[PDB]
């Protein structure tokens, strides 16, 4: 703006709604400052492994269906390269990859409790049915 | 004629792997190898 979902087996559409302009960019602004934050100097060493990702995503299973979705590794791979990265600044002491994939989970363990809202309860019948249909009463343990 | 000749009959090895659809990253190593005779012929029943 500013510029349907399937659950076991089933569909539904979606009639949210803009009625202006504000909570978008205050959204906006949270996405991009979050996937701003993981970049770091040890993401280019991840980034030089795509050619290699492409050649996993050929001998084996796992990998071939998470390169489909990758609508971005899947086009780098075989568009952009990179020469070999600089020397480590004080690299017989300090571990980049370790920084890049520490700071990571943190921006993730967020994402979901900001472009969102967090979970407070969770379902737990002791001797209850075991699924739930539309309607009926469960019982819950509070997070 | 004298001017369109043949000096000799050759012999080819055309290599080649199997086509996309029949492609893995595993049956690439599997190479086709195909034969002709360049400038040679076919005969009949031979008369000898």
């Amino acid at each position: 703006r500013t510029a349907v979902i399937c659950y076991n087996g089933r569909r539904y559409e979606l009639e949210t709604n803009l009625q202006h302009r504000d909570g978008s960019d205050a959204a906006i602004r949270t996405l991009v400052l979050n996937l701003m934050f993981s970049i770091n100097e040890g993401c280019l060493l991840l980034l030089a492994l795509i050619p290699t990702l492409l050649v996993q995503g050929a001998h084996d299973g796992y990998v071939n269906l998470l390169i489909q979705t990758a609508n971005c590794v899947r086009e780098t791979g075989q568009l952009i390269n990179i020469p070999p990265m600089p020397r480590i600044q004080d690299g017989h002491r300090r571990f980049p990859i370790y920084e890049t994939i520490s700071s990571w989970i943190s921006t993730s363990s967020r994402l979901g409790d900001t472009l969102g809202t967090r979970a407070i309860l969770r379902v737990c019948v002791f001797d209850g049915p075991s699924t739930v249909h539309p309607g009926d009463r469960t019982a819950v343990i509070q997070v | 004629l004298m001017g369109d000749m043949a000096e000799r009959t050759t012999a080819i090895l055309v290599s080649s792997a199997p086509d996309a659809g029949a492609a893995t990253a595993t049956t690439r190593n599997m190479r086709i190898y195909d034969g002709a005779l360049y400038h040679g012929l076919i005969m009949m029943a031979y008369q000898a």
